[PDB]
């Protein structure tokens, strides 16, 4: 009864949305009718962080899709688990962005964004107690990207003291060829940074090179990346999903996870892609990332950990020991007992033992970094700038946009110089 | 004899007092002092997001003012 | 008369509390309904056992408790649990939200909102004691609520009372069981808040029940029921003096007398034995004397120090069960040749003892082996600040980077108090270092 409001916005949004909804319905035992028949009574306890209910057992995701382009939400519609979403939650616009963040934050998505904020609105108002908002979307496109940052923006202005939580999708040249994608992704950050409270780094490079090279999937479709966003989607927000020994909510995660109110970008991290040992060293490896940073290129500020599934929690004590003492130099000394771990009965479909990994590293500058490289590429040259400038947008909101993703990096790098003495 | 034994017990209480008073006071101050932080931190956030509001007013302006 | 009434704040101290009044129900004979048989005074009555029990005219005996909460969770179990028609709704009391670990949320943003009423129940039962003796809160230093709450209530109770003894139980933070990274400001934002406030106060270490629960009743991984099945054995040896009579106990009050010198030097060191599996309390009875001794094994205290290497300013020894003073006299002057005990040089060298003759009670599918007799030492060391040394410098290492800060500052907090909370910290710490010095 501590309640969370889904948002997906966009093509990318609402498909990894879709995914979500799925794994934790299956997870919680929940039909697409809406009823439970699973087995366990931890799968009720919490069932209202995520789920409404209306009358006859019917379980409803508190869930709102949006897109400036009305064919996505027939793909949700006439999905599995389509029949389960509210009919009066879907929200979709006529034109789509066509790429272009201007359009979806300031044109079209404007337009659009006053009735999402009717249905969010509707929805809030029905909570006992509102933890806050997870929107999941692409900072790659227009919609995702614009609009979802503008409504993020909008929701924060009625909504100042409640939770912004995102599920970011970043972009790389690997999975798709739209040139502009370093534009609306700066941009994007740029306001994510001011925006949001905490925010997972969803990479498209990791999510490539996982599916590439490790699972050896030579072509990497958007379903088989999906694959592993949603595998890492329920890992993260288990104990906001289960009770345990340790129950948590958006906030609890946000003030453990967030030393410097900036620094609030997740390298989120899955295994296996075993033995307890085995799962433990799997998780801090880089091969493991859904961001595409090396750990041992940075320092760890803070880490969550997740295991789930039938184990020894005394040998999971011991392994999260032994790997701190043995990769000591990779956790700032000055924030003690730095790595949290949890443990949840419950497997994910399909594996007896799994690992989910939250790291706040500064690491994650690389990833900036990358995407500071392709936006610089086409600035200096002024490439597609009239795509943006034609829906009214000032040259200077760019070089903005830029060095604020340039400090961020900075102060990431400080962090890491940092020393206790 | 008497007097100081009346001096003694009037001491007791108004030591007594002087504590319940500076602990009611104290109270009073610190949530008063909170409050108007509080207020002025969520004030600001507010104001950055009017700014965004207004901006965005510009930028549709600017817009429509290419014609 | 004189009644105590408890306060539990926050999980931890709702926890506890639970433990607690099942094991005072379980050691007076008192049913889940509330029902006590051998009580033939009906509705009343002024026995050992009214301190901490209030009666209705059905026969229940009510603990003159309040629960508390800013989230409800927790205390829904006590609601809904074995024990829920023992206490009146009205001592069980929620809020919808917590402090998410936040002190500053706590003490101002949702504490606020729900501590007139707090004051309110407990006022409550207050006017149905004839001669209140004081108050005893239990709650953690690491959580929101138990440390912002907490020390909101007990600011609040210093107003409303005066000086009515307040009396903590603190669940000082460990690693291998807490819930929050920020546990460490938490912790010192209360301490120095609540100093003031309170005339007594038994720290529990997490990490030393932790320990205990481990190497003494061998158990894996020991959970939250293990840690306060243990903690409340400890609880009721003290509170023990206060729920029975008899002509050897000697009254809570009493020890007090000797366990605080100065009124900042409160935080008394409590060690208790024996804690056995019933495997290995089979056929192996230990004596007063054993009991005893194990009270000066560092390796059995509540709180992880070195009393070795600090100064005494007091030793007091609480038996219970089957133990006469001959017995603990000889124990005693065993050990007085024997150990590292090392009294400053202003206070006198005598232990004060108390003997209640009940015997421990155990819970049913608990850990810990039924036993004949056992002590409850509670020592005035300088060692205890240790425990502070260590939770100032984790404090420290944050601070300095001003780590996590935003979030206090963000909910109406100033960087000042956390310098000043800190500050009274370091004097706590220079307290115990000038008391162990010798007399010019
Ligand atoms: N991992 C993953 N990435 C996706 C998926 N769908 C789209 N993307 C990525 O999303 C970015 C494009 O954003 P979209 O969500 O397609 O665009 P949109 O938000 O619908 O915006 P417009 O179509 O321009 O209005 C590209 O970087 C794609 O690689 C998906 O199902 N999984
Ligand atoms: N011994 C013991 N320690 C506990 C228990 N529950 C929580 N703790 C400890 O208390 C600290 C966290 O504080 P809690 O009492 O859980 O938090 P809270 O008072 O409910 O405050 P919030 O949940 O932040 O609002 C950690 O050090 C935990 O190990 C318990 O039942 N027993
Ligand atoms: C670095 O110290 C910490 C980090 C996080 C947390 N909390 C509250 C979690 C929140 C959550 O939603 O998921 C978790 C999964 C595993 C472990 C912790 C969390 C607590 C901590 O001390
Ligand atoms: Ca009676
Ligand atoms: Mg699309
Ligand atoms: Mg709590």
């Amino acid at each position: 009864m501590r309640e969370i409001v889904h948002i997906q916005a966009g093509q990318c949004g609402n498909q990894i949305g879709a995914k979500f909804w799925e794994v934790i319905s299956d997870e919680h035992g929940i039909d697409p009718t809406g009823s439970y028949h699973g087995d366990s009574d931890l799968q009720l306890e919490r069932i209202n962080v995520y789920y409404n209910e209306a009358t006859g057992n019917k379980y409803v995701p508190r869930a709102i899709l949006v897109d400036l382009e009305p064919g996505t939400m027939d793909s949700v519609r006439s999905g599995p688990f389509g029949q389960i979403f509210r009919p009066d939650n879907f929200v979709f616009g006529q034109s789509g962005a066509g790429n272009n963040w201007a359009k979806g934050h300031y044109t079209e998505g404007a337009e659009l964004v006053d009735s999402v904020l009717d249905v969010v609105r509707k929805e809030s108002e029905s909570c006992d107690c509102l933890q806050g908002f997870q929107l999941t979307h692409s900072l790659g496109g227009g919609t995702g990207s614009g609009m979802g940052t503008l409504l993020i923006s909008k929701i924060r202005e009625e909504y100042p003291d409640r939770i912004m939580n995102t599920f970011s999708v970043m972009p790389s040249p690997k999975v798709s060829d739209t040139v502009v994608e370093p534009y609306n992704a700066t941009l994007s950050v740029h306001q994510l940074v001011e925006n949001t409270d905490e925010t997972y780094c969803i990479d498209n490079e990791a999510l490539y090179d996982i599916c590439f090279r490790t699972l050896k999937l030579t072509t990497p479709t958007y379903g088989d990346l999906n694959h592993l966003v949603s595998a890492t989607m329920s890992g993260v927000t288990t104990c906001l999903r289960f009770p345990g020994q340790l129950n948590a909510d958006l906030r609890k995660l946000a003030v453990n996870m967030v030393p410097f109110p900036r620094l609030h970008f997740f390298m989120p991290g899955f295994a296996p892609l075993l033995t307890v040992p085995e799962l433990t060293q799997q998780m801090f490896d880089s091969k493991n990332m859904m961001a595409a940073c090396d750990p041992r290129h940075g320092r760890y500020l803070t880490v969550a950990a997740i295991f789930r599934g039938r184990m020894s929690m005394k040998e999971v004590d011991e392994q999260m020991l032994n790997v701190q003492n043995k990769n000591s130099s990779y956790f700032v000394e000055w924030i003690p007992n730095n790595v949290k771990t949890a443990v949840c009965d419950i497997p994910p479909r399909g594996l007896k033992m799994s690992a989910t990994f939250i790291g706040n590293s500064t690491a994650i500058q690389e990833l900036f970094k990358r995407i500071s490289e392709q936006f610089t590429a086409m600035f200096r040259r002024k490439a597609f700038l009239h795509w943006y400038t034609g829906e009214g947008m000032d040259e200077m909101e760019f070089t903005e946009a830029e060095s604020n993703m340039n400090d961020l990096v900075s102060e990431y790098q400080q962090y890491q110089d940092a020393t206790a003495d | 004899k008497r007097e100081h034994e009346r001096e003694v017990i009037q001491k007791a209480i108004e030591e007594n007092n002087n504590f319940i008073k500076m602990a009611k006071e104290k109270l009073a101050q610190k949530m008063e002092s909170n409050k108007e932080n509080r207020e002025a931190h969520l004030a600001a956030m507010l104001e950055r997001l009017q700014e965004k509001d207004k901006h965005a007013e510009e930028v549709r302006k600017n817009k429509e003012l290419k014609e | 008369m004189r009644e105590c009434i408890s306060i539990h704040v926050g999980q931890a101290g709702v926890q506890i509390g639970n433990a607690c009044w099942e094991l005072y129900c379980l050691e007076h004979g008192i049913q889940p309904d509330g029902q006590m048989p051998s009580d033939k005074t009906i509705g009343g009555g002024d026995d050992s056992f009214n301190t901490f029990f209030s009666e209705t005219g059905a026969g229940k005996h009510v603990p003159r408790a309040v629960f508390v909460d800013l989230e409800p969770t927790v205390i829904d179990e006590v609601r809904t649990g074995t024990y829920r028609q023992l206490f009146h709704p009205e001592q069980l009391i929620t809020g919808k939200e917590d402090a998410a670990n936040n002190y500053a949320r706590g003490h101002y943003t949702i504490g606020k909102e729900i501590i007139d009423l707090v004051l309110d129940r407990i006022r409550k039962l207050a006017d149905q004691c004839t001669g209140l003796q004081g108050f005893l809160v239990f709650h953690s230093f690491g959580g929101g609520t138990g440390s912002g709450f907490t020390s909101l209530l007990m600011e609040r109770l210093s107003v409303d009372y005066g000086k009515k003894s307040k009396l903590e139980f603190s669940i000082y933070p460990a690693p291998q069981v807490s819930t929050a990274v920020v546990e460490p400001y938490n912790s010192i934002l209360t301490t120095h808040t609540t100093l003031e406030h309170s005339d007594c106060a038994f720290m529990v270490d997490n990490e030393a029940i932790y320990d205990i629960c481990r190497r003494n009743l061998d158990i894996e991984r020991p959970t939250y029921t293990n840690l306060n099945r243990l903690i409340s054995q400890i609880v009721s040896s003290i509170t023990a003096s206060l729920r029975f009579d008899g002509a050897l106990n000697v009254d809570l009050t009493e020890f007090q007398t000797n366990l605080v010198p100065y009124p900042r030097i409160h935080f008394p060191l409590a060690t208790y034995a024996p804690v056995i599996s019933a495997e290995k309390a089979y056929h192996e009875q230990l004596s007063v004397a054993e009991i005893t001794n194990a009270c000066f094994e560092p390796a059995n205290q509540m709180v992880k120090c070195d009393p070795r290497h600090g100064k005494y300013m007091a030793c007091c020894l609480l038996y219970r069960g089957d133990v006469v003073p001959k017995d603990v006299n000889a124990a005693i002057a065993t050990i007085k040749t024997k150990r590292s005990i090392q009294f400053v040089d202003w206070c006198p060298t005598g232990f004060k003892v108390g003997i209640n003759y009940q015997p421990p009670t155990v819970v049913p599918g608990g850990d810990l082996a039924k036993v004949q007799r056992a002590v409850c030492m509670l020592s005035n060391t300088t060692a205890i600040a240790e425990a502070w040394a260590r939770l100032d410098h984790k404090f420290d290492l944050m601070y300095a980077k001003r780590a996590f800060v935003h979030w206090y500052v963000g909910e109406g907090m100033e960087e000042g108090e956390f310098s000043e909370a800190r500050e009274d910290m370091a004097a706590l710490e220079k307290d115990y270092e000038e008391v162990g010095v010798d007399s010019v």
